[PDB]
């Protein structure tokens, strides 16, 4: 199971990401530079973006949402209920399991399979040294590149200032010498269509990375440490994530913000094998980008398979006019 | 004297001198590693003459032929044409080679690359016969990498060229014995390479600074008798 | 150069004796490209006018000094032939450092 | 004229032990002396006799000696003793190569005999060397006793450097002054006064100690001995030691220019010296981000780190006077 | 068989190949000092640089997996299974494949044949000697002088903070002093458009390197040792391998960034004989430069097959439009 | 073309004090002109207030209020007429609504 997507997502409202602490005043959030064209050279403008840690904790969030429900959610770490990422930070040689049961790092395969995070969303051990990367990895949410061009340069930036009511139990407002925070404080709030892009290698979960196979009958079978049930639940949990993904939880500040989520359009490809990875949203050419390439790796004698939301793409080549996200997953999860 | 001029536009340089840790790196390409470039190429253009049972042999020998054609054991020179910079670097060269330190022992280290945009070379020859000349020209070109195999190398042309005893300065390099009767620079360059000798080379680079940064421009040193110009600038090249 | 009439103005916003704190004017005014956001973002810093005189007005300290209108031309008289960015970020980006620095306002 | 040359090994170490000739003269006279830049030699014009170099040498490395008794098989926390050599081993072995001068040079006889170099007089020495199919048993690298003598006193008297422990680690940040088109004795005698003993800083509020090209920005700025690279051309080769966990290693080795940064000191301490030198601190403890920033325009010259600067500064504790900033205004031009 | 290929990529919003900053709080990006005209002026400019290791280790981490999948892959070692890759060194004599069979280092060609990694990325037997050179080369990455010319000066570098937040059992957090770890590190993102250039010399790979030929029979045929199956088998993944290059599979941080990446343009030429490596992308007129190569490589008596992506180079050169990177590996894989 | 300050003058009436005419909403629209046609609603929202000004002056002791000549209103329309792109539409409106706040001697 490897499966990549890419699609603009029209955003407007969002304070998703800020720098500035809550203490400091005027919360600002995060920019980045980009480069485009604008029938020139190539010119460099800051905009606000999302970071891919963003998006990473919020898939893990959303990971362990979907996967508690099912028969084997015993098997996810501590930790994990909390939704801290933390996974065996620096310091530490044991862990606790989400049943109070302690795991000791010692070999992958045990690590990968009492525990299901540390296995999908990959986890370091400082104290022993073992490794595992990532199966999901996100890029950024940054506006595309005709939409900048068109937009001049508008600074897509809202600076809403307010304030709480906080006043004495006497009901008058006092001062700072008298213990109360009567402060105005600046949240940013952004606005633009946005790309963004997201590869999943689920075909390797429950498979430890030292030993990824194990030729008991000389034949490449897979070192599936876990029951291959407990797989097929993991990897359909993971495909479900993606539905709370393109909905409006993928940002902080959801109390107060709610980002204000539209799915313009999108192309999903998937072949249970390996495949390169797309070409972001971020670039105004990347509907021919990805049909050349798509096309191309199936005439290679790849069983790519391809869903559309939203694109004409080639219209000669097999694609499936998906409606709606979860939908885009059920297919998934159909052929897993 | 034929002479082997080639234009050769690589952007990085990576042979380090004689130091450990932090690996200096020469501000010139030094004759052995064009030695042993034009001995691969060798290798791979006509192979029926050099086989051998290891690469070692192999390259030795080809550089022992070469060495043969050549002139003298002082070698080729080279002329850097744009400034000259040191530009330190930092890559996981692992420290395993050794006694014991287990097999995996990876450890940041210092490797500086110099930035060139443009050189030339020109090789020194004793009037070599013509039906090695198209041979060791098609040689003289595709070397596709020189130092180590990250630092890419590319040739645009490659031609032959007389001296006719043309008067101009030596901006070229020339080993430190005939110039004492001639802003200078020399040091040890390992003209020689060792397969298991240091001879002081002149270097033709100024540290000057115009306004803020110093890079390495023009020496304009002493006229000499033997030169030879391409493209109408003269260059001044030295010869046993 | 009819600099520090203007860098005291957009020093008054940032000052801790002035509690607004409003940043996106001097970052506006700092990051501008080219001539219309810069313009905006200038426009933007001077139309906290009223809420700096008679907020400082009623504190007591002697009230913020308006940027007078003879040099208010001279800004656009120059900005018009500042068509390199390049050559505009020499004031841009003093017009917001000026606003961080001392500027002792009113004890 | 004696024109005495210089061994040509190591243009760092080939710098220190030539760039300490000149202090070995003072202490003798030589007088109308100057350093011509070999491009690696760095050869030395002097006026001085054979015997003549003797006896002022012996005057230059007696004071090192003399300042090891001051603390104590005696380890001192001096430069070279403890102060810039990482390594346990060379606390003992540099005082005893210096004594053992004495006993050689007072009594009017030559060295006869080869030391091992720590890495501090070379980054480009270590432990080890790829000769052809592995490496060479033993420190291959040798200098003979008198250049090593000479290239300690040079490092001791003028090369300035930094030495942060922050607990169990340590981070030796060690500092080298090059000519590299011309010098007078007198400017070199300049840079002499730029060292200053034993700048053992640790501390934790000074946490900006590491990060080279941040933390010689704090030594610069109290530092006044003369405004003269603005009329000479000289670079700084710098490079740093870490003794984390007992590994000894060189981590950077980024060839900065020091010109530039002091042009800028100058230019902004021209206007006023109360606001300056607080500014700096002030900005350089609190907002170590901005520093950055900082530090970083003045070698790029671009106008945005300076405006980043400002602002973090302005965030935590920096005043951020107005005549400072008028400075900042005429290095934009 | 032979082919060199070197473009120009557009790729934003990376943290590739950073210092480590193991001992510091602070994780910078790798910089780079860069020599350019400024109209009669040799400025140095601050650009980051992706080092050729990165791309050397990735393009081994694609061919590793790409092996994998054809039936052929047991001849693999199995320390190139975990991403590794010292092969051996002075103290080792014995080599360990996936399935855990002893090779001897007697000679390069039993070497070759019963490991492919060894083939393509060389190896070194100091003990025994039988030095083989890697056969797939890549420069660095750099931003072309046009657009350091374009942007001249300015950061083109976002510095921005994440924290780790490690709270006690309810919710207690700590800085330094209560056994947790609490640390808001900084990294630096580039952007740009940077050029690329690679050799792919293939057509050594099962073949020894101290025979290039096997000449017995008075015709000089490649000495092949292994099977020709095979071998195109390990050319067809090598080649492949390729595919997750241009892609957005490089550097380090690919969880927390996975670059933003594009290709811009392009030029490749192939043939089986020895084949002249063309230009960096890095000058600016790296187009004419490949024109010129390859026009005089033409011109003696080279049987060059050129494939273009977005541009044009010249009309009288016969060069084959691409329309991806996957379109360049499928017309390559034909031989 | 001399015109933006004159314009600029009278608009300032609506913002200084000594007016007790705080109409911040036409300065407002003014100067977020996105389009020429509600940039000359602006305007004309601006000068519908005139009366008042000039009628209130004369109440307080203050000089009338100068009002732009005809030869201005001509100048302004000549400007829009020719100008369909917002690229200078922008810079236009911005150039005569930052002077409504100035330090003018309206009262001495």
């Amino acid at each position: 199971m490897y499966v990549r997507i890419s699609g603009r997502i029209r955003l407007n409202a969002h304070s998703l990401n800020a720098q500035g602490g809550g203490g400091t005043n005027y919360i600002e959030i995060t920019k980045t530079k980009v480069t485009v064209r604008t029938e020139n050279g190539w010119t460099v403008v800051e905009v606000p973006a999302i970071t891919g840690n963003m998006l990473k904790h919020w898939h893990f969030v959303g990971f362990v949402d979907y996967f508690k429900t099912t028969p084997y959610g015993v098997n996810l770490t501590e930790r994990a209920l909390r939704y801290n990422g933390t996974r065996f930070g620096q310091g530490e040689t044991t862990a606790t399991k989400a049943n109070g049961a302690t795991v000791q790092l010692n070999d992958e395969a045990t690590i990968i399979k009492e525990l299901a995070d540390a296995d999908v969303h990959g986890f370091l051990a400082p104290k022993t040294g073992r490794r595992r990367v990532s199966l999901v990895k996100a890029s950024f949410i940054l506006p595309t590149e005709d939409f900048i061009k068109e937009v001049e340069g508008e600074r897509l930036i809202t600076a809403i200032k307010h304030n709480r009511v906080d006043v004495d139990e006497k009901g008058a407002i006092g001062s700072s010498k008298e213990g109360t925070a009567q402060m105005l404080f600046s949240r940013e709030y952004a606005t633009g269509l946005y790309g963004f892009s997201i590869v999943l290698d689920l075909g390797l979960v429950g498979i430890p990375q030292g030993l990824p196979v194990k030729f008991e009958e000389n034949q490449p079978r897979p070192n599936i440490v876990i029951d291959p049930n407990e797989r097929k639940a993991r990897i359909e949990s993971a495909l479900k994530a993606l539905i709370p993904m393109l909905s409006g939880y993928i940002g902080a500040n959801l109390a107060r913000s709610f980002p204000v989520f539209k799915v313009e359009e999108l192309v999903a490809i998937a072949s249970e094998g390996p495949i390169p990875a797309l070409v972001h949203g971020f670039y105004e050419d990347y509907i021919e980008a990805n049909r050349s390439i798509i096309k191309n790796a199936r005439a290679l004698g790849f069983n790519i398979e391809v869903f559309t939301y939203n694109v004409d793409l080639g219209e000669d080549i097999e694609a499936t006019k998906v409606s709606s996200v979860e939908e885009l997953v059920a297919n998934l999860v159909k052929m897993v | 004297m034929d002479i082997l001029l080639v234009c050769l536009r690589f952007p990085f340089f990576s042979v380090a001198k004689r130091s450990y840790q932090v690996r200096t790196s020469f501000l010139l390409p030094p004759p052995s590693a064009l030695k042993g470039a034009l001995a691969k190429g060798l290798i791979l253009l006509k192979p029926e003459k050099y086989a051998s049972s290891s690469l070692d042999e192999a390259a030795l020998k080809a550089i022992k032929e070469i060495e043969s054609k050549l002139v003298d054991i002082k070698a080729v020179s080279v002329a850097p044409l744009s400034p000259l910079i040191r530009n330190a670097f930092l890559l996981k060269r692992l420290r395993n080679l050794e006694s014991g330190s287990n097999a995996e022992k990876s450890d940041a280290m210092r490797r500086e690359y110099t930035f060139t945009r443009e050189l030339l070379v020109a090789y020194i020859f004793k009037n070599l016969t013509q039906e090695e000349k198209n041979l060791y020209l098609k040689a003289a070109m595709l070397i596709d990498v020189i130092g180590d195999t990250e630092s890419l190398a590319t040739p645009v042309w490659a031609s032959f060229v007389k001296p006719e005893d043309k008067k101009a300065p030596l901006a070229f390099s020339a080993p430190y014995t005939e110039i004492y009767s001639l802003r200078m620079y020399i040091e040890k360059m390992r003209v020689s390479p060792e397969y298991s000798q240091e001879e002081i080379f002149y270097l033709p680079i100024e540290e000057r600074r115009y306004k803020r940064i110093v890079y390495y421009a023009r020496i304009y040193p002493p006229e000499v008798e033997k030169a030879l110009t391409v493209d109408g600038e003269v260059l001044g090249i030295w010869i046993p | 150069g009819w600099i520090r009439n203007i860098g005291r103005y957009l020093s008054y916003l940032v000052d801790d004796t002035f509690e607004e704190y409003a940043y996106d004017v001097v970052d506006g005014i700092a990051k501008a490209r080219t001539q219309e956001e810069l313009l905006e973002g200038v426009y933007k810093a001077l139309r906290l006018a009223p809420k700096l005189k008679k907020k400082a007005e009623s504190k007591g300290c002697p009230p913020p000094r308006i940027p007078s209108p003879e040099d208010i031309e001279a800004l656009e008289e120059k900005v018009e032939q500042l068509s390199n960015p390049k050559d505009l970020r020499k004031l841009a980006v003093s017009l917001a450092l000026w606003a961080f620095a001392s500027w002792n306002n009113c004890p | 004229f004696n024109e005495f040359k210089t061994p040509q090994i190591d243009p760092i170490f080939d710098l220190y032990v030539a760039y300490g000739y000149v202090v070995s003269l003072i202490r003798g006279g030589a007088k109308e002396a100057t350093l011509i830049p070999h491009g690696a030699s760095y050869l030395i014009q002097t006026d001085v006799s054979n015997e003549e170099f003797r006896h002022g040498l012996v005057d230059a490395l007696s004071s090192m000696l003399s300042l090891h008794i001051a603390l104590a098989k005696l380890v001192s926390d001096a430069d070279f003793s403890a102060g810039a050599n990482i390594n346990n081993v060379y606390w003992d072995s540099v005082p005893r190569n210096l004594e053992k001068l004495m006993k050689d040079l007072e009594k009017k006889r030559s060295v006869k005999g080869t030391a091992t170099i720590p890495i501090t007089l070379m980054p480009s020495a270590g432990k080890y060397m790829l000769k052809h199919f592995g490496v060479q048993g033993g420190n291959p690298i040798k200098v003979d006793l008198l250049n090593y003598a000479l290239a300690w006193v040079g490092f001791h008297y003028y090369t300035p450097y930094i030495k942060y422990a922050k607990g169990d680690t340590t981070w030796i940040h060690i500092y080298q002054i090059a000519p590299v088109e011309e010098v007078d004795m007198i400017s070199i005698l300049s840079l002499k006064d730029l060292k200053m003993h034993l700048p053992h800083y640790y501390e934790s509020n000074l946490d900006f100690l590491i990060n080279r090209r941040l933390a010689l920005l704090y030594h610069l700025l109290h530092s006044e001995a003369l405004e003269l690279f603005t009329e000479k051309e000289f670079v700084i080769h710098s490079y740093t030691l870490e003794r984390s966990g007992n590994n000894q290693a060189i981590r950077s080795f980024e060839e900065e220019e020091i010109g530039k940064l002091m042009d800028f000191l100058w230019k902004l301490k021209r206007r006023d010296f109360y606001h300056a030198i607080k500014f700096i601190d002030d900005l350089l403890k609190k907002a170590t981000e901005g520093a950055l920033a900082l530090i970083d325009a003045i070698m790029n010259e671009r106008l945005e780190g300076f405006y980043t600067a400002l602002k973090l500064g302005k965030k935590a504790g920096v005043v951020s006077s107005r005549e400072i900033v008028a400075a900042l205004e005429d290095i934009i031009c």
